[PDB]
RNA sequence: CAAUCGCGAGGGGCUCCAAGCGGUCGCCGGCGAGCACCACCCCAGCCCCGCGCCGCCCCCA
């Protein structure tokens, strides 16, 4: 019933792009128990639920198209690479696992790396670059990575879990910017731009009070859309700061989208109310709408 | 280059160092290479820490062939200074081997570690 | 000016209190030979410098109690030296005037009360400005709360990535951010204008990493302009680095100590630099006479000073003049000596 | 509406019936200078002196000072609609629907732009600016601005085109002003509380608990004490960080390498000691 | 400590007694300690969650 992965086909004529959601039955329907999917271009989609299984889907025989699978355990986050094709895929061993996008087939291709932790469980990932990746971790760690030759680059670590209880810093969601910084949506309802060059944070936006569960940028680097475990998402503008935040969802937001293409730039997002909801990027532009 | 087994400054190699630094603590340590090599072949090691930063590496590269018959995880931290402070010598200490006995919690420390070196090779 | 090898350095007559507690810290006045002697007894004593004093040499200008807490660090602030803020363990600091004898109890920092429960481990910049205060949560990081002492108030933060956080911190000596020593062997090259690291290197072989100084003139001015930073570890080994050769901004990941200081063996616990940019004071307070002094940019312990017979005691604190030519050591027992420098 | 002075120790406070200063310092009033009603503003005078400047409801221009009783007998009706607003610069100019300098709704306030000056009006949604939610107050700074808007709602919205929305407070604000440096907006609010906006890392801190009175604060000259008005009739100068109130008013060379230049060699066939002398010069 | 107030095992017909135990306001009551109930790691345990064996009860047979 509930939204648990939203991913549009492109983000830049009749040229079919399409929308993709995982409904968390374990569904999947696209407009004009799964828990990511993602699309690839140079177009097909990709899905894991909580199993190790990533299996492709193709659309027009409606069925699932060459499963994946491998040793490790539960895949909880995946994503492809972008140009100057692969997989990459962590797991709860904290292994991440790449698979090979050779022209057609999904390929088990190789493990690079994984933490000395075995208590490290990645959470999302996001592509700083080409051919280097950035991980959320579930201890306070964000952590940076080569694939060129697998290596381990810079801990990126947040502090503790001050506000009460418990004392790791989860984070929830990660993602980049075409500036080359990298927000990191943690726990506890904080935001946090890292700068890119050097690997450090540079900002640390404290808007939410429960944790931010999936965030997304424009295309051009100007908004951010941030969502979290309370009934609330907010936006961010240009070293940044919230303009607002309005209760557009019902229970918490689970995942984003955007879209700045064909004279329609928008983002979308579902949660756990069963109802997707579509906003503008012109936030101040005008209402938005709601589908179910 | 020939050191496969390279362990990462994201902390595996301060807990490397620093476990090296609490068996100096209990005289658990075996430091250099010849007396590494003697820790070996005699199989009284339990684990067995490198140095990358040798000038020339050739002169521990005999060491994890014993370790490969010997079956001690054997791995390379990239400063054979820090392992060298690490130990407490004044030199620079290029190739370190730290044993084990039957009942201590630098044992259960020990084997938490090589479980480590075992997820890198 | 004095030479590398061998200094001139007189026994001036001692400080006249006594303390319950050991010296916690010891600060010159940046503008009169005065000295601010500080312990975990509660008490703060100034004291001017007259050698010639009578009836009791060095006099007491006067000696404030603090009521309940323990003086970790007292300081001097700005180059003018008009107000002195201090702090211990507790969860507020003060600050007081010297102009006008107000103090004044900073009890919130801003929103990062959570972030902040000691004050101890604080630091003010030589323009007086800025003051950081070590943030005591750690989880895996360390960060620098910075604070605006015209106001008083948080503007910004500094952190770095680590085991067990920040160990010990410098100003730039213009004051333009800031140089952090972590405890895994990272060295963060912070600034304030930008709010953002410039670069992270590590030290040479650093297991912990203890304490950290900084000084010296015609350094980098993107770097705040010092020239010499010392770092000391939990093996007793003090790198000393030119900061001039960080740069190839840019920062070198592995770069080379100018020297290698192994003479202690103990944990580095002082580290000092003169004002002048001449002479480096580092030592230790877990043996008796573990104190060192070093002409810079020779980078050469002095051999002659100290002796067997030279009395120290377990060194906790140490402090230069203002005119780089008077040291003064306090130790584990509560009792400051002052030594006379001539070059 | 209360003021500070250029030596910052005295505050000045008008009253619905006169003009009163404080010592900011030790005590209570200073001066009862005389200001009949046979209320629109008091600031300071910019250029030369620091004298006052007071604007009763209609006109009559007041230009009267401290240190001194002087200025009770002066005042001026150039203009002919009660006055609504009034600002100075260095220059003065009044609100009366429109301006005097030296339009659709309803005036509400005005404030004025520094040296290089500019001009900010003030209707209910509309604010024009000058160069040369409905409203509640507002603040602003220069260099090239920036202007804080409260509002009849508790949403702050800032700009320096979009508003950002600082929405904390349960009824009217009653209060908007940037912090000294820029880095915090204080802000007050019916409700007693007086918020810190951290307008950094977007966090807030405040002083809650109060005399159910905030509204009309101002800022120290310095970054220092802020000092609010009070609506039990009450001022209040506090010092920052404190939060507690300061006035309530009701060649170094090693032997051995020179040993190692004269080790080899002995006396006879040791290199020429022009070779030699370079190897110790080289040395030094 | 001083004023004050509450519940109520256990026993007896909504009431009665009582072992006990707590709260509030004043303490010109006293004692003790202040990062740190934290960081790094290891061994277990409470709880919650996974997957497979048995222990038992089944139905045909």
């Amino acid at each position: 019933s509930a939204i648990n992965a939203v991913a549009f086909t492109h983000s830049a004529k009749n040229i079919q792009v399409r929308l993709a959601i995982g409904r968390a039955n374990g569904d999947i329907e696209i407009w004009n128990s799964v828990d990511g999917l993602v699309w690839v271009t140079d177009s097909r989609l990709f899905s894991i639920g909580y199993t190790t299984t990533i299996t492709e889907w193709d659309l027009e025989k409606a069925r699932a198209k060459k499963h994946a699978s491998g040793q490790h355990g539960e895949i909880w986050c995946f994503g492809v690479q972008p140009l100057p094709r692969k997989l990459v895929a962590g797991t709860v061993d904290g292994n991440l696992v790449l698979y090979s996008i050779e022209d057609g087939d999904l390929k088990f291709q190789k493990t690079l790396t994984r933490t000395p932790s075995k208590k490290t469980k990645f959470v999302s990932i996001a592509f700083q670059s080409h051919n280097i990746v950035i991980v959320g971790c579930s201890n306070s760690t964000i952590c940076a990575y080569d694939v060129r030759t697998g290596t381990m680059l810079r801990q990126m670590t947040l502090g503790t879990d001050l506000t009460g209880g418990s004392k790791n810093i989860i984070v929830w969601a990660v993602k980049c910017l075409p500036n080359g910084d990298i927000v990191s949506g943690d726990s506890t309802g904080q935001v946090c731009i890292w700068d890119g060059k050097t690997y450090t944070q540079a900002q640390r936006i404290q808007s939410h009070t429960q944790d931010v569960l999936c965030l997304s940028v424009s295309a051009d680097g100007s908004k951010i859309i941030s969502g979290g475990m309370d009934r609330r998402t907010a936006v961010y503008e240009p070293r940044w700061s919230k303009v607002f935040h309005r209760r557009y969802h019902q229970h918490d937001v689970k995942a984003m989208a955007s879209f700045e293409g064909k004279g329609m730039s928008v983002v979308v997002s579902g949660g756990s109310d069963a109802s997707p909801i579509v906003l503008p990027l012109r936030a101040l532009g005008k209402e938005f709408h709601r589908t179910l | 280059s020939a050191a496969w087994p390279k362990a990462e400054d994201p902390a595996l190699v301060q807990e490397l160092l620093d476990c090296v630094q609490q068996a100096s603590h209990y005289r658990q340590l075996k430091k250099g290479a010849n007396e590494t090599t003697k820790s070996v072949n005699r199989g009284t090691s339990e684990l067995v820490i490198l140095a990358a930063d040798t000038q020339p590496l050739s002169i521990v590269l005999h060491i994890p062939l014993i370790c490969e018959e010997k079956n001690v995880p054997y791995v390379y931290v990239p400063s054979k200074v820090a392992l060298g402070r690490a130990c407490g010598v004044s030199r620079a200490v290029i190739a370190v081997s730290l044993t084990s006995n039957e009942a201590s919690d630098l044992n259960s420390k020990i084997r938490a570690l090589r479980d480590k070196v075992e997820r890198l090779a | 000016k004095l030479r590398p090898e061998t200094i001139d350095i007189q026994r001036t007559r001692d400080i006249p209190d006594t303390h319950k507690a050991a010296i916690s810290s010891l600060a010159f006045h940046p503008r009169y030979p005065i000295l601010l002697s500080s312990s975990t007894s509660s008490i703060m004593y100034l004291h001017k410098l007259d050698a010639s004093a009578y009836p009791t040499p060095n006099p007491l200008l006067t000696s404030v109690h603090v009521k309940r807490t323990d003086l970790r660090r007292a300081a001097f602030v700005g180059p003018d030296g008009g107000e002195i803020i201090f702090a211990g363990r507790r969860r507020y600091f003060h600050c007081w005037n010297l102009s006008s004898g107000l103090v004044k109890k900073v009890s919130k920092i801003q929103g990062h009360q959570k972030e902040q429960r000691t004050m101890e481990r604080f630091r003010v910049s030589p323009c007086g400005r800025y003051m950081a205060l070590v943030a005591s949560d750690k989880k895996g990081g360390g960060m620098l709360n910075i604070i605006n002492v015209g106001t008083m108030q948080w503007i910004a933060q500094a952190r770095i990535d680590g085991r067990h956080g920040v160990a010990d911190f410098a100003w730039w000596s213009d004051g333009n951010g800031l140089t952090i020593a972590g405890r895994d062997g990272q060295v963060t090259e912070w600034s304030m204008i930008t709010r953002r690291t410039v670069g992270i290197w590590r030290d040479e072989g650093s297991i912990g990493g203890t304490v950290m100084a900084l000084g010296g003139r015609n350094g980098p001015a993107e770097l705040g302009g010092d020239r010499w930073v010392a770092i000391g570890s939990n093996s007793g080994i003090l790198n000393v680095y030119d900061r001039n050769d960080l740069i190839e901004i840019r920062i070198k990941k592995y770069p080379t100590p100018t020297r290698v200081f192994e003479q202690l063996t103990t944990s580095i616990s002082v580290v000092a630099f003169s004002p002048d940019g001449q002479l480096l004071a580092f030592g230790s307070q877990h043996k008796k006479d573990a104190l060192r002094l070093v002409h810079l940019p020779s980078c050469t312990v002095y051999r002659n000073w100290p002796t067997e017979q030279t009395p120290l005691g377990r060194v906790t604190a140490i402090a230069f003049s203002s005119k780089s030519d008077v040291l003064a050591v306090g130790n584990d027992v509560g009792r400051v000596r002052l030594w006379e420098i001539r070059g | 509406d209360p003021i500070f002075s250029q030596d910052e120790r005295h505050l000045i406070i008008t009253y619905n019936t006169s003009i009163q200063v404080y010592s900011t310092e030790d005590s209570l009033l200073v001066r009862r200078i005389a200001l009949p009603l046979t209320i629109v503003s008091s600031a300071l005078s910019k250029s030369n002196p620091d004298y006052l400047w007071v604007a009763c409801s209609d006109g009559r221009i007041w230009h009267i000072n401290w240190t001194s009783g002087e200025g009770v007998d002066t005042p001026s009706t150039i203009d002919t609609k009660k006055l609504l607003d009034m600002a100075v610069d260095a220059v003065l100019l009044t609100l009366n629907a429109q301006i005097i300098a030296y339009y659709d709704e309803s005036p509400q306030s005005l404030r004025s732009v520094a040296g290089g000056r500019a001009i900010v009006a003030a209707a209910k949604e509309a604010l024009h600016i000058g160069i040369l939610d409905i409203i509640s107050t507002f603040d602003i700074r220069p260099i090239d601005i920036d202007v804080a808007v409260g509002g009849a709602r508790g949403a702050i919205y800032v700009y320096s085109i979009q508003p950002r929305k600082y929405h904390w407070h349960r009824r009217a604000v009653h209060s908007v002003k940037w912090s000294g440096d820029g880095n915090y907006l204080i802000s007050g609010g019916y409700e007693t509380v007086l918020v810190l906006w951290q307008l950094d890392t977007g966090r807030v801190d405040f002083l809650p608990h109060l005399s159910a009175a905030i509204e009309n604060i101002v800022v120290s000259p310095k970054g220092s004490a802020y000092a609010l008005h009070l609506d039990d009739n009450s001022a209040m100068v506090l010092s920052t960080a404190e939060m507690k109130p300061s006035m309530y008013v009701s060649v170094v060379v090693a032997p051995q390498r020179l040993a190692e230049i004269f080790n080899a060699a002995p006396a006879f066939a040791m290199p020429p000691i022009e070779d030699v002398f370079y190897q110790v010069a080289s040395l030094f």
